């Protein structure tokens, strides 16, 4: 699966974003998703990850209740709503497969060049 | 794609 980053945008910080990660159309119900960020200066991360077969959800302590991570009833999109933004957010969002969903270092293939989300006064 | 690592501490 080839998978691709839209909906950034430069807001005010305590706006929000909804992020989308598509497969030109097809549907993604199978497949383990994550939306990780490279923000300046900072390894990138793994901010949310959905399994989608088992229906579990992930999220860093950082993002945790202000992001979630979810399908609409097309389920061809994962989409990453991102609230209460903060100058930390800042950052180019990625998303790729990310198969169970595991903690830890792994290498993904990401076929996005990211969208990238700056949030500034 | 970029073949490329990421820490992942998500709970």
């Amino acid at each position: 699966v080839q998978l691709v980053e839209s909906g950034g945008g430069l807001v005010q910080p305590g706006g929000s974003l909804t992020l989308s990660c598509t497969a030109s159309g097809f549907t993604l119900d199978h497949y383990d998703i994550g939306w990780f960020r490279q923000a300046p200066g900072k390894e990138r991360e793994g901010v949310s990850c959905i399994n989608n077969s088992d229906d579990d959800t992930y999220y860093a302590d950082s993002v945790k209740g202000r992001f979630t991570i979810f399908m609409n009833n097309a389920k061809d999109t994962v989409y990453l709503q991102m609230n209460s933004l903060k100058p930390e957010d800042t950052a180019i969002y990625y998303c790729a497969e990310a198969r169970g969903c595991k903690r830890g270092r792994y290498e993904y293939d990401f076929w996005g060049q990211g969208t990238q989300v700056t949030v500034s006064s | 794609p970029d073949r490329k690592a990421a820490v992942s501490h998500w709970q």
